């Protein structure tokens, strides 16, 4: 039977400082025992001074990052160019993920 | 007959204009914004002395930072308030923050055009426009204390001060002269009372008039009947002088 | 006369006219004035905003659609919201599904087809707003004029709203002067402000009254308001 | 499962129901009233699946209380039981059937007679002198088969329940934390508060 | 006191004016058509009027091949005519799929007649301004002619005619069958039957014909076909040698 | 009493649908447009009224393509024409999906035929305010069609509609008479340019822009393409030389 | 669209009445008369057929008296067709109640249901009301013998004696003159015939123009019995009172 | 289905269908309600165009919504049943989800909302009914009286009337009812109710029905004789003066 | 897209239902048809009004079999009748034969036909049927019966009746001649005599359609083998069979 999930490897890491915050991730993308790409960027600038990464199944990870980027865009349209505070982004991403509670995104996600 | 959403040769929507005439028959509502807070005031207009005047709720809370005053067919505003409240709380659930006074209004006005009798585009089921105007007043971090007027057409203008209802053109003439950029909240309190006293059919007191405001600090608050009476007493004594 | 024929949209007149569509076009004519123009490098929107009081706000006439595109309105403000918000979705669909900035010419074709449907089916009314759309895509600068009848036309410059005939006369004369303002934003805005004054007639244009939008080669669609337009007065 | 018992005497119906609610390895409550009052003279006790149990009872309660107001009248126990049966018999072939067993104990004011109905989750209704749901019946039925008489007073009926509860406290693995006992007679419904150490 | 003539509802006299005005519409194309039965064939004849020199004459046609076996001629505006054609073609194909034999001529007539009755009774559907003449050599009933109108009426015919000058063709055809004392055209070949149909058309219209003035469809055992301008020309040369 | 012209699907006592006739009035009110069928294809052309010097040249294209082999041009209410081509494109895509072959021209004609006709059957829709000229090359030759607001259509040797339909129809008739064997695609392009320039006499108050497209088996391989550059200018030059 | 032809059945007159309801009541006033009379020991239903021929069959015919239940029957005044639709939904409702509760439906509950269905066509839907008025005769163990009336406005009330259809004003005066609470069924039958006899639009009152029904409690059985009077039974009950 | 907008605006800002709905309320029989210190009393009139009815089985004009709140109406009887049923259901639904019976304010607000909905939905006319809703909030000893109308507006009254000649009886209540002191007794509260009805009703043995609601679900309907005693006394009050 | 969801038949101030009244006027213009009930059968007859001498009136059946024991004839609008015959035949299967395994009794099928005609009297966007039907039938527990069905949806049982063009004069002719002891052969004789007054043109087996509901026909069943299947009680008389009776007239 068809299995909709996969594991594309990788590892991400986030650390906050006093006035800064870093989000790291290896550029490697794999399937089983094969390397797909040695350079496939995994951490993205989403605008409003927010960086995001969704590690696990890259197909679910790209869908989510694409959906959050688009959410930021519409937040600007609907609320007169107001900045999306990082606390508001988190809550927004919670809703994005929980929307697929019964057919989940296989990602561990950091912002 | 002839269609509901139809254009006059003058280029206006019949039903919307007729609805505007229904708002003129409504009880007066007056908003004023300052840098200490926006203030709302309404005329109760009890049709019989047996009417328990405090059951006339023409001022409502949408959220701790957003209030609302009505005028016209007040029954129509029940679902409008419902949708204003929901949207405000849903925005909070979705973004862990307060909805913008601006974005809150825009959402209410989206309902305003949702009438018709046929299908082309996105489906909207409502038979007639609303027969009620709204004043929407509140505060946000971005644009401070704000006062909006939301008409059944779908448009909303931001106002420094606005009157709606029966004696609105008389009130608007007075508000034009009396408003400046550096009014204190108490000066805007007496103003609402003065302009109401003038355009009301009845002798204004704590029973046929209600006061409300909104500060950043204390949120949105409806004034109790004992507090309002003190300001009217304060007003009468200041009229006595000059 | 029209009586009996102005009925509703799905009715033709004996002469071959659609009066409901015509009455919609009339709502534009009584809306506030707004002007458009372009060279090869930039496209410029200039709208005069209309208040209801000196205690009211000058209600906004310029709406952003995508990073490279946007429009100005004249007539019913709710209807402009419906149409711009439709254009936002079509702009977004092209970005997401194809990774392609939606062409300005194709944007016009979609608004045309949307408006057309409201003029052929019973129950629905025509849109009561005219639109000026500026954009910069893969084929340079563009300006389009939208009519609620569905009629879309690409132009070098144009005007709609109250008293718009002065601006359209002036622009027709200025054709060879503005089309060659390449690589200079201000001098296309300057030409826009001089166009909008030909339709003034009544009042002096002020700091909290003028609206300006620009898009082009190295410039994303951005709107200027308040003290930011002070220099063009 | 929990203990749901019922016995019809001369002039009343007595319902005894276990006080325990257990989830996994913990007894969470020992004062659980496993009954609903459907009308002034009709009571229903219920046991079964965790959520379904109360939800169904309150759904029935509301429906009978709605009837009472609409007609300014109280339905007979027979009527009420026939309603409850139909409700269960519907759900049994639905996407997610109710998993609740019930006892209906009423007093027909029109007939001046007590009535006891046993209805299981499938919608099998049957009128009985005495009834039990779950594993309880495996002990009580034969005990009552022996000690039951149809002409007993309400006082004798309580003695007969006590003999069942003592039996179940001796031979069943679950500690069901005692019973709450309720009487349904001509004067309505009341609770025997001192059953614990009677 | 007005709207009973705009939609298909009864008037005080018990009439449906929309249906009546639809009959009027059938004569708008100003074309006459007729149909006749042979010994083992059925022929439809229709006038062909091409007023424009810019038109492609080979597309100007009011005869339709509904199936391998059924042919239909239409009096009335073409948009309605092609509406009825497509429906009939669809209905014939669907019949075959469901019932495993070809739809008989008289059944397709009934089905179309029933469909018209509906626009007669339901307000949102307008009647079609057309009269449909179905012809075939049915495998059970032999050569067959069946005709439906905007009223939802239909019946079989020994022969038929339709158009502005319908009455002149009908009484002409009746007079032939009184003298012959039989209900068909006693001839083996369909060629002579087509020749008969044109001859008795001219006689009742008083107007001569050339190859581009007419249109001829023929129904035989297991086939219905329409003649080319050249087959009609061949047929016209035969009748000229007769007189 | 009357009033048989107030609602779409209503017959008047003379058997007519007055709302459809009123639609024609919007067509006659429109810009003139033509079609010529040649010995291996079809040519399409349309007038474009230059209302202002502010109209960008070669940009407000009125001729539309269906699939890859059919071209359509219309007179009257432009937005209605577009809606009809959108339907056409869907109808063509539907055909080239069930059946592998690209949609035949007679086939495509009827598809528009039935759709337009459908808008004369109910009072809840309006008829189309366009006459449409369309055609192309298929499995057996070239085809040209013209479709009225009633849903009526026929095959044509030459077709014309709009403000200058009179002048055009007369010009075309001389071509049918004088060239019985057939006009060539190359010649029909030049000729079409003359017909538009001569049909402009009716609308001669404002200046115009010529637009020609063609579909030819041996000149475009049977695919609808526009006429640009050298051949477009050559055609204007030919029209200007026979207008003097 | 259709706006032009819409009667707007469910709206108010400037007065506050419902046009269609009022006109449906006017329709009923021309229908055959029906009468219900409640005695202490039963109920009587009687109906006048209106216009009838000699060649009309009366054997199979029961056009005005309908059995809803073992314990409830109705008299119909108005359109028979409209009435049968309502009778049939009411026959169903009774069986639903019996399936659900294992008890026969109380009379008012069935009456309220039918009155709500009638009220429906009065507030929404755009359809005409039912041109029907009902007299209900029935028994339940709550109120015993009950007699109800319901009209197109969806309104119902309870009666000791009542009439619907033609000449109700005249019939109501004659019943209000001769009714008393301690009546026996056989006295009520007599009253029913006597009333109809004076308000007939006919020359004389004959059996073939009449329909009769009683709802008694068996004076030996101890339970409720329904009786639809056969042609001969009416013929007999007519001689007893001396009308022949 | 059928969604024709029947409630629409007219040139001078009136919804004529809502307006005409009130005209049906004027036609309907009279209804009154006065609130004492510890009670609410509802009074209604019975017509007498035809008198040969059965009063036991014919629905009495005051309906019970829940065991603590009652509803009376003026207008079209058939419409009122639809409103009553809906309010009775919502009453049960509230007990189910909030675990507490409805307040009088809430139950009124719901009914008012239903009516308002019917004034801007397609294919429906507004209700030809105004209601008087009366009762006590759970665990509360303070009287509640509310009025709704076809427009969907609602408000609470010290005293109110609706229906035919409500103008005349409202006139009576405006000069008689004291806000300083309401009727302190349950007995003297009923007196004021019958008095106000006797203006419009005529000397009525029937014609007048009274229902008295006290706190904690104590609702009782008065008999013919109990009412008759008030009728016998009230008309003897005038003759002494 | 049908927006006609409102009634086209409504009440006028006088209480008339306009459209039903007008439907009855249409039936009045329609050709005369009749029904007569005998002790051992029923007979229904009408005139085949020729629309053209060229037309084949055999292909036009004014009489129809509904169930093997139930027949129908009409006056008024032919199209309306035809679709009603189709619906009635189907409803006899879907509402009765598929549930109970036998054909519906005459009163119930009539009841179902009436029901269909009622709906057109009330449903959104439709006009009533412009026909009156005469339905003759037989069922084990009711014997032979005859009902008239009107545009309103009302039905009445008749011993004998006529509808349409010359109903008034025909009803009067039947009253004079009908008794409760008539045999079937006699009922046919009367039927032909009544119809001769309505026909001005040709009166023969070809211009008259006539059917009966009588004894069971074993030769018309199509098969032998089931003793409890004895065949249809409905029979249409051939052109030849009518002419035989007209020679002794």
């Amino acid at each position: 039977q068809f299995n909709p999930y996969g594991d594309n490897g990788g590892t991400i890491l986030g650390i906050a400082g006093e006035d800064f915050a870093v989000l790291a991730g290896d550029t490697r993308n794999i399937t089983d025992y094969s390397i797909n790409s040695r350079y496939e960027p995994k951490v993205f600038d989403c605008g409003d001074n927010i960086v995001m990464s969704a590690n696990g199944f890259a197909a679910d990870g790209d869908a989510l990052v694409k959906r959050f980027k688009n959410s930021v865009k519409w937040y600007h349209f609907d609320h007169n160019d107001k900045k999306l505070s990082i606390n508001s982004a988190a809550r927004n991403i919670q809703h994005l993920l929980y929307g697929k509670r019964f057919f989940p995104y296989y990602v561990h996600t950091i912002i | 007959d002839r269609g509901v959403s139809t254009f006059s040769p003058e280029g206006r929507l019949f039903q919307v204009e007729y609805s505007l005439e229904a708002i003129k028959l409504g009880s007066t509502a007056i908003g004023i914004a300052t840098k200490e807070g926006v203030v709302l005031g309404v005329e109760k207009r009890a049709t019989s002395p047996l009417l328990e005047s405090d059951s006339i709720e023409k001022i409502v809370e949408i959220d701790r930072h957003i209030g609302c005053a009505m005028s016209g067919l007040t029954a129509d505003a029940r679902s409008m308030i419902e949708h204003a409240r929901t949207a405000a709380v849903t925005h909070n659930l979705y973004y862990d923050e307060d909805i913008n006074v601006e974005s809150l209004t825009q959402s209410v006005c989206d309902l305003a055009l949702r009438f018709g009798e046929g299908a082309s585009g996105e489906e909207r089921l409502m038979s007639r426009p609303f027969g009620v105007a709204l004043l929407i007043a509140g505060h946000d971090a971005d644009d401070g204390y704000q006062l909006f007027h939301a008409e059944p057409s779908g448009t909303f203008y931001r106002y420094n001060a606005k009157a709606i209802g029966s004696g609105s053109e008389g009130a608007q003439a007075e508000l034009l002269n009396e408003w400046h950029s550096s009014l204190t909240l108490k000066e805007a309190e007496l103003l609402v009372l003065k302009i109401l006293k003038q355009v009301m059919e009845e002798k204004l007191d704590e029973n046929n008039a209600q006061l409300s405001c909104i500060t950043k600090q204390d949120g949105f608050k409806i004034y109790d009947n004992e507090k309002t009476a003190e300001l009217i007493k304060e007003l009468k004594e200041k009229e006595a002088a000059e | 006369f029209r009586n009996n024929y102005d009925g509703d949209t799905v009715t033709f007149s004996p002469t071959g006219r659609l009066f409901q569509v015509e009455y919609a076009l009339e709502a534009i004519k009584q809306g506030s004035v707004t002007v458009g123009l372009r060279s090869n490098t930039h496209a410029v929107l200039v709208a005069l905003k209309r208040n209801a009081d000196e205690l009211s706000s000058y209600q906004k006439k310029i709406i952003k659609c995508d990073e490279h595109m946007g429009l100005s309105l004249a007539g019913l403000a709710p209807d402009a919201r419906v149409l711009s918000n439709y254009l936002r979705q079509q702009c977004n669909y092209s970005s997401l599904v194809f990774n392609r900035k939606l062409a300005v010419e194709r944007a016009g074709h979609l608004l045309c087809d949307k408006a057309q449907k409201n003029t052929q089916s019973y129950g629905g009314r025509p849109y009561g707003v005219g639109l000026l759309i500026i954009g910069y895509d893969k084929s340079g600068a563009h300006l389009l004029e939208f009519q609620p009848s569905g009629n879309v036309t690409e132009l070098y410059g144009t005007a709609i709203g109250a008293r718009s005939q002065g601006a359209k006369t002036y622009l027709e004369r200025t054709l060879d002067t503005f089309i060659k303002i390449d690589g200079n934003p201000d001098e296309l805005i300057k030409a826009g402000v001089e166009a909008i004054s030909q339709s003034l007639r009544d009042e002096s244009l002020t700091v909290d009254n003028l609206s300006i939008a620009i898009v082009g080669k190295d410039t994303p669609f951005t709107i200027y308001d308040g003290e930011a337009v002070a220099k063009y007065i | 499962m929990d203990i749901i018992l019922g016995i019809r005497v001369q002039d009343s119906v007595i319902l005894a129901s276990s006080k325990a609610v257990t989830r996994g390895i913990s007894v969470l409550k020992d004062s659980d009233d496993k009954t609903r009052q459907l009308s002034p003279h009709t009571l229903m006790s219920f046991a079964g699946e965790a959520g379904d149990t109360v939800q169904f009872a309150e759904y029935i309660q509301a429906n009978i209380q709605l009837y009472s107001i609409r007609e300014d009248y109280e339905l007979s126990p027979q009527a009420v039981s026939s309603f409850v049966r139909q409700e269960l018999a519907k759900s049994i072939r639905s996407r997610r059937p109710y998993q609740v067993n019930v006892l209906i104990g009423g007093y027909d004011k029109k007939k001046n007679k007590p009535e006891l109905y046993q209805i299981d989750y499938l919608g099998t209704k049957v009128e009985l002198p005495y009834g039990a749901h779950g594993y309880s019946g495996f002990y009580t039925f034969s005990l009552l088969d022996h000690h039951y008489r149809p002409d007993m007073t309400t006082e004798e009926g309580l003695d007969l329940l006590k003999l069942c509860v003592q039996e179940l406290e001796k031979r069943m693995p679950m500690d069901f934390k005692g019973v709450i006992v309720k009487i349904v007679d001509k004067d309505g419904i009341r609770q025997v508060d001192d059953f614990q150490a009677q | 006191a007005g709207y009973d003539r705009h939609i298909t509802i009864f008037s005080p006299e018990g009439r449906l004016y929309q249906v009546e005005y639809a009959f009027k519409a059938t004569n708008q194309t100003n074309i006459n058509s007729l149909a006749v039965r042979g010994k083992d064939c059925t022929v439809v004849i229709s006038q062909k009027k091409v007023p424009d020199k810019l038109l492609d004459p080979t597309t100007v046609s009011y005869i339709f091949c509904i199936s391998r076996t059924i042919g239909m001629v239409v009096n009335g505006p073409i948009p309605d005519a092609r509406n009825a054609a497509l429906r009939a073609k669809a209905e014939a194909a669907e019949f075959r799929y469901k019932y495993g034999y070809d739809m008989p001529c008289d059944v397709l007539a009934k089905r179309m007649a029933n469909l018209s009755q509906i626009y007669t009774q339901r307000a949102y559907m307008r009647p079609l301004g057309v009269i449909l003449t179905f012809v075939s050599v049915d495998e059970e009933l032999g050569p067959s002619i069946y005709k439906t109108d905007p009223a939802g009426y239909y019946v079989g015919y020994k022969a038929t005619a339709t158009g502005p000058k319908q009455q002149e063709i009908t009484t002409n055809l009746e007079n032939h069958f009184k003298k012959s004392k039989i209900d068909h055209i006693n001839e083996e070949s369909w060629e002579k039957v087509v020749e008969f149909a044109i001859t008795h058309m001219i006689d009742a219209l008083g107007t001569e014909f050339s190859k581009n003035d007419l249109e001829v469809g023929v129904a035989t055992k297991d086939k219905f076909f329409t003649l080319s301008a050249e087959n009609i020309e061949e047929r016209l040369v035969a009748i000229a040698e007769q007189d | 009493g009357t009033g048989y012209d107030l609602s779409n699907s209503v017959f008047s006592p003379d058997g007519r649908n007055f709302q459809v006739e009123y639609a024609v009035k919007a067509v006659e009110n429109g810009t003139t447009s033509i079609g010529i069928k040649c010995n291996d294809g079809v040519v399409f052309a349309v007038e474009k009224l230059i209302t202002s010097k502010l109209l960008v040249p070669q940009k407000n294209v009125k001729i539309q393509v269906v699939d890859r082999h059919i071209g359509c041009v219309y007179s009257g209410l432009i937005p209605d024409g577009r809606h009809l081509v959108n339907r056409g494109r869907e109808e063509a895509a539907s055909f080239k999906k069930l059946y592998k072959t690209p949609i035949p021209i007679p086939a495509f004609a009827d598809r528009l035929g039935q759709y337009v006709q459908a808008h004369t059957l109910y009072n809840s829709v309006r008829p189309f305010g366009v006459s449409t000229i369309f055609g192309g090359v298929d499995k057996n030759g070239a085809h040209l069609y013209m479709l009225e607001p009633s849903g009526s259509y026929w095959g044509y040797k030459g077709a014309a509609t709009g403000k200058g339909r009179q002048s055009a129809k007369a010009e075309l008739e001389k071509l049918v008479d004088h060239h019985p064997e057939g006009l060539s695609a190359r010649e029909a392009v030049k000729q079409a340019a003359k017909i538009i320039y001569l049909a402009h006499e009716d609308n001669k108050e404002k200046d115009f822009e010529l637009e020609i497209s063609w579909c030819s088996l041996s000149e475009t391989n049977g695919l609808h393409k526009f006429v640009k550059g050298d051949l477009l200018q050559e055609a204007i030059d030919f029209a200007q030389k026979e207008i003097n | 669209g259709s706006r032009r032809y819409d009667s707007r059945t469910t709206i108010f007159s400037p007065e506050g009445r419902l046009y269609q309801v009022e006109y449906a009541l006017e329709s009923i006033s021309h229908a055959g008369t029906a009468i219900g009379i409640m005695a202490s020991d039963g109920i009587v239903l009687a109906a006048e057929r209106k216009v009838t021929s000699t060649l009309l069959e009366q054997d199979t015919s029961t056009e005005k008296l309908y059995k809803l239940n073992d314990k409830i029957a109705v008299a119909v005044a108005g359109l028979t067709a409209d009435a049968e639709i309502l009778i049939n939904t009411a026959r169903i409702h009774a069986q639903n109640y019996l399936k659900t509760y294992n008890e026969d439906i109380p009379v008012e509950i069935l009456v309220r249901r039918l009155s709500d269905i009638k009220q429906g066509y009065t507030q929404h839907g755009g359809l005409r009301p039912f041109g029907v008025s009902f007299i209900y005769a029935g028994y339940d163990d709550r109120y015993g013998y009950q007699l109800y009336t319901s009209n197109p406005s969806g309104n119902y009330t309870g009666w000791k004696a009542i009439s619907v259809g033609a000449n109700t004003s005249a019939a109501q005066t004659l019943l209000q003159m001769d009714y008393k609470d301690d009546m026996k069924v056989d006295d009520a039958i007599e009253l029913a015939l006597k009333t109809l006899s004076k308000t007939t639009d006919s020359s004389a009152l004959t059996y073939d123009r009449l329909e009769f029904a009683t709802i008694r409690k068996g004076a030996n059985d101890g339970e409720v019995y329904q009786k639809i009077f056969k042609p001969q039974e009416i013929k007999d009950i007519l001689v007893k009172t001396g009308i022949t | 289905g059928y969604d024709r907008a029947l409630s629409i605006f007219s040139p001078d800002g009136h919804i004529f269908q809502v307006e005409y709905a009130l005209e049906a309320v004027k036609r309907g029989t009279c209804a009154v309600g006065v609130k004492g210190k510890n009670c609410v009393v509802l009074g209604c009139e019975r017509r007498s165009t035809l008198k040969l009815q059965d009063t036991r089985i014919t629905p009495s004009k005051v309906s019970k919504i829940d065991s603590h709140v009652v509803l009376s109406f003026s207008g079209l009887n058939a419409d009122s049943r639809i409103l009553i049923e809906k309010a009775r259901v919502e009453a049960q639904s509230h007990r189910l989800t909030l675990e507490d019976p409805v307040t009088v304010e809430y139950l009124t607000r719901y009914v008012a909302g239903v009516q308002q909905r019917y004034t801007q939905s397609g294919g429906v006319r507004p209700f030809g009914v105004s209601t008087l809703i009366a009762g006590f909030d759970p665990r509360d000893d303070e009287p509640k009286l509310y009025q709704t109308e076809p427009s969907g507006i609602y408000s609470s009254w010290s005293a109110q009337t609706i229906g035919r000649n409500s103008k005349t009886v409202r006139e009576f209540l405006e000069k008689n009812y004291d806000r300083k002191e309401p009727p302190a007794t349950v007995e003297e509260c009923v007196k004021l109710t019958v008095r106000s009805l006797l203006e419009v009703v005529q000397t009525g043995a029937k014609n007048i029905e009274i229902t008295v609601v006290k706190p904690d679900s104590d609702i009782v309907a008065l008999s013919s004789e109990e009412i008759n005693q008030y009728v016998t006394q009230i008309e003897q009050e005038k003759q002494e003066q | 897209t049908d927006r006609y969801s409102f009634s086209l038949t409504t009440f006028s101030p006088s209480g008339k239902l306009g459209q039903i009244d007008y439907a009855l006027t249409a039936v009045k213009q329609g050709v005369t048809s009749l029904g007569i009930k005998a002790t051992n059968g029923v007979v229904i007859a009408t005139e085949k009004k020729s629309s053209s001498p060229l037309a084949m009136s055999e292909t036009l059946s004014k009489v129809s079999l509904l169930t093997p024991d139930i027949g129908a004839v009409y006056s008024g609008m032919g199209p309306d009748y035809r679709v009603l015959v189709d619906k009635s035949r189907k409803v006899a299967h879907t509402s009765y034969k598929r549930i109970y395994g036998e054909y519906p009794p005459t009163k119930l099928l009539v009841s179902e036909v009436a029901k269909i005609m009622q709906e057109a009297t009330q449903s959104g966007g439709v006009r009533p049927f412009g026909v009156s039907l005469l339905i003759a039938g037989h069922d084990e527990f009711n014997g032979f019966s005859l009902y008239q069905v009107d545009p309103s949806g009302s039905y009445f049982p008749w011993k004998a009746t006529a509808i349409g063009k010359g109903s008034v004069a025909a009803k009067t002719f039947l009253e004079k001649r009908w008794n409760d002891e008539l045999e079937l052969e006699d009922a046919i004789h009367i039927a032909l005599l009544t119809l001769k007054e309505s026909v001005e043109g040709e009166f023969n087996g070809d211009t008259i359609e006539l059917a009966i509901i009588g004894d069971e026909n074993p030769d018309l069943l199509g098969y032998t083998g089931i003793p409890t299947d004895k065949g249809p009680r409905f029979r249409k008389l051939t052109s030849q069979e009518i002419n035989d009776r007209l020679e002794a007239l």
